């Protein structure tokens, strides 16, 4: 048999099988409700649109987001986009086969009970596990010791392991993810005179953040020089057939990155936690975690990501150490390639949850290995 | 095959050497004794006899080694 | 055959076969337990870590010492140590050869004997014997009149012999080493900001004490010399490419060998109980014993040890009367190249307790010629 | 006249006059530095409050400790503390009076020498005194035989004496104090599904911590009692007038002080702690360092502490041994109620280093009596 691994995140899911190289579908996990009257007669009356139909007709919905930061806020949705990953999207029988999920660290309790729950009573699956998404970046990029950085859309999360034993106390958690960015695409996209408010305007501006946009090297001598010339502007058409221009807001979007002052926040930057996280561990283990930097996510996908988080741990990190930032390609599916490899090891197929110790132990089994 | 034999003659010019280097430290020990067991009267012999037959053999290696070179 | 000679140190291990001029395998006497979780499948589980592997991944383990002060505190521990020293560092099958121990002189009885029945009953050695550390290294010097003064990690002792008549109510046994000089160097290192508390931490502390550390022919002189001016200072680099700067520290560890009034202790430094050792024989022999006095153990490696010792005794000793402190290269091992030694007299041939001896006699046999 | 007995502790400062059963005044050690633009014209612009007066504004500042683990880290942010204590608070110019400060055992030297000259040069008292604080703290308990085991925030440490004769090679040092349970506490409320990020909210979980605690005599029975009933949970309101909901943290927080392994650190409870202290004095005076133990410091009036250290101790120790948790109420203000004897005695008064002896013999006079 072959055991689905399921990735429910925080802005798109991603379903597959064990033993592939790529999830078989991937959509988005959004709930569109109809907003309007309905005046034509022989139509079928959706309730609610789920998944990609909804992207489709976003203009007479009211797109919602069962998901946020990690946690899960509304349920029967998540519900609902789970039975149209299985049936409609797969298109294979959740029974025959056992599934596995992933969660960020650090996140309530009562999250994994409930997801537990309506993964036996109601889809009666023979067997569930649930990973963190950090660990599984270290199994697709093929080492041991690391401090992986995935940056997912909602939350962004540090977990060091070194040897194979992961340090709990180092782990951190920030709540700057690729929604912050669009929302800061919008109001300062306000200023030129393009106003963006309503949902599928925040979908269209979410389109316009991943095609146009980059990280500067340096941050004041990229503004002086886009306001001295007139070189870093960009066209965009929306599906109106007009034209945006684009200029500095190019590299202020993902700016806030490293610097959450933008925002209001008043958290570090990501290069000042990541330097943390490698502070907070022994002193015998730092050179490792120094040497071997991953990255994940798809918000970890700007061009030149990576040249100025090197140069950021290079300034903030003694000298004699060497750093480097593994980045490799394809880093946006990463998390779910380590799922999958998961499953294929023979030892790990032993360490299932099967439904009869669910329904004896009771909701504390999970957990037990947490 | 020059290179790996020179090795293993450089290999055997230093086991040789930590032979003697023992060798020479018992018969230290052994000289200063005044009133000797039996036994250790016989084992001294033994002992400067094992030194000067390693020394030549130490002398042959050495000399074989430059040769090749 | 060749009769393995092992020595059972209270800070290294040191173990070959006879008729060699250094020991085969060297390695730290500590047993490591992991202290993390573990979250890698197919790792494959590992309960503790023994000898080298244990120094080299110090970072997520908790190091123990089995020995203390010579006396042997944990066992289960110790025979892991014999075992990793037999099979995968020598190996050697035990069984075959015979084996040669060192054990400190006036150490409990038990030990002895329980050293005895797990090297019989368990490892099945054909025959055992155990030796003084102090007397093997009268072979290594090459003299049989003197008064050795062997100094290893956790214990010091003194041994006065002549004409291979070791005289018994003049040994002396104290136990100031290296352990507390590490301990007191960690202490006084406090005071610069430098902090160090973890057991891997103590490790960094003893390569510190190893690598930067001298003994100041006159104490009170140097300390005035180092406060004046600035040219006692020395830069090292730790694991984490930090920089510590030592000033006074340099001479202030070793000294407490010669005023162990900084550690709280109130026995008199070791240049006194030399004195003391020698004026407790007879009167017709104490001119040979100061005219031929032998150093060992590691800890008499600091640079200026051999001449402070003359001094002091010059200082404390009559006029008229010649003291030299014969102090060779390469003290480290003496220990051991005497053991060796001993194992290729042929008489000593004849002096080991065979399996059966011990077999019938029982436990007592050992102490027969204790 | 009157002499000054000023505090500077690692979380709050206490300052006050001689012959007085309390500090004159009381607030907290922090600086606030505003964090937004300022809109409104004809206010007062203020480049950083101190005190109390950012407590009650932490809306909009960010907080920052000049003080951490005892050692001072800022020097400007001291300073202003040390005039906002002088004059705005107490109200008394410091030329005419002396000053008694108190600092923690095993400190870094320099720490010393910078605050003689700031309170010399700057300030220009007549005369200065440092005390170290478990020592004064013996005085408000009116023995001279004991054990102290002063807890502040930042650090803890362990001191004993005898007949006014201070062993200091038996003195422990140990960075486990107030704010590691408050990150503690946040990192653990995070389970429930408050998050609680922001200086502030630290501020805000310090005040939950002091508020909703206790040491459980016993922790697995008390975990088991917690889970199976619901009569460990108490409700909280936060300014926001919402209603946090505590259960098992309770008694999690303030556990990390018997078992330091929550954190990821290694050495041993405080009771463990104290009992090696007490065992590396002399044998003949253990009895009575047994028999008179004592506390201070805010940290230790978590409700049944006292008890726990009691039956901890009880259960280390050998029997036919008496032992007694000397506990006095108001033990926080304990280490200054000492200073205040110690300014009051008539042979103290001999005792200053006026300001010609520190201009005369230099920084090192302090270091003299250390
Ligand atoms: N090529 C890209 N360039 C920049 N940002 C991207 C790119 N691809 C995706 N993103 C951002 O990442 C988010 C999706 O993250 P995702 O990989 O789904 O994380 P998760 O799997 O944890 O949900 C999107 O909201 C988008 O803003
Ligand atoms: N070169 C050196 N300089 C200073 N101290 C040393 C040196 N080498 C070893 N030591 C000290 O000696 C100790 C090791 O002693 P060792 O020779 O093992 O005695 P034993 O064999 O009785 O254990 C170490 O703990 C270390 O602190
Ligand atoms: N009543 C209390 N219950 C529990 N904890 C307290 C209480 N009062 C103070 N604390 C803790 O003690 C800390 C203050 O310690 P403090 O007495 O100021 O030490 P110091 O005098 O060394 O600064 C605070 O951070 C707080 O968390
Ligand atoms: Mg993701
Ligand atoms: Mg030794
Ligand atoms: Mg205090």
């Amino acid at each position: 048999t072959t055991a689905l691994v399921c990735d429910n995140g925080s802005g798109l899911v991603k379903a597959g099988f064990a033993g592939d190289d790529a999830p078989r579908a991937v959509f988005p996990s959004i709930v569109g409700r109809p907003r309007h009257q309905g005046v034509m007669v022989g139509m079928g009356q959706k309730d609610s649109y789920v998944g990609d139909e909804a992207q489709s007709k976003r203009g007479i919905l009211t797109l919602k987001y069962p998901i946020e930061h990690g946690i899960i806020t509304n349920w029967d949705d998540m519900e609902k986009i789970w039975h149209h990953t299985f049936y409609n999207e797969l298109r294979v029988a959740p029974e025959e086969h056992p599934t596995l999920l992933t969660e960020a660290p650090l996140n309530p309790k009562a999250n994994r009970e409930k997801m537990t729950q309506i993964m036996f009573e109601t889809f009666n699956v023979p067997a569930m596990y649930v990973a963190i998404q950090a660990v599984l970046s270290l199994y697709a990029s093929g080492r041991t010791t690391g401090i992986v950085l995935d940056s997912g859309d909602g939350v962004t999360h540090n977990v060091p392991i070194y040897e194979g034993y992961a340090l709990p106390h180092a782990i951190m958690r920030l709540d700057l993810a690729g929604r912050d960015l669009t929302d800061y695409l919008m109001k300062i996209l306000t200023e030129r005179g393009y106003s963006f408010v309503t949902t599928a305007e925040r979908e269209i501006v979410r389109d316009i953040k991943e095609k146009l946009c980059y990280v500067a090297l340096d941050f004041e001598n990229e503004m002086a020089t886009a306001a001295s010339s007139s070189s870093l502007e960009k066209s965009y058409e929306l599906p109106d057939g007009q034209v945006i221009t684009i200029g500095n807001e190019r590299f202020r979007c993902p700016e806030t990155l490293f610097q959450p002052s933008f925002i209001g926040m008043e958290s570090a930057g990501i290069h000042e936690t990541t330097y943390n996280s490698i502070m907070k561990c022994d002193i015998d283990i730092r050179k490792d975690l120094y040497a071997n930097n991953v990255m994940s996510g798809g918000t970890t996908m700007y061009p030149g990501i990576a040249d100025r988080m090197q140069k950021e741990i290079t300034a903030l990190a003694p000298s004699t150490m060497k750093i480097k930032i593994i980045a490799p390609p394809e880093r946006k599916y990463s998390v779910w390639i380590g799922g999958s490899i998961l499953a294929s090891l023979s030892t790990f197929q032993q360490m299932w949850i099967t439904k009869q110790e669910y329904d004896e132990a009771g909701p504390s089994i999970v957990h037990r290995k947490c | 095959d020059l290179k790996g034999q020179l090795a293993k003659l450089e290999l055997h010019l230093n086991k040789t050497n930590g032979q003697i280097t023992a060798t020479e430290r018992t018969i230290n020990y052994l000289n200063k004794l005044k009133n000797p067991d039996p036994k250790t009267k016989t084992q001294l012999i033994e002992l400067t006899e094992k030194l000067i037959k390693l020394k030549q053999e130490f002398e042959t290696t050495i000399n074989s080694q430059h040769e090749i070179s």
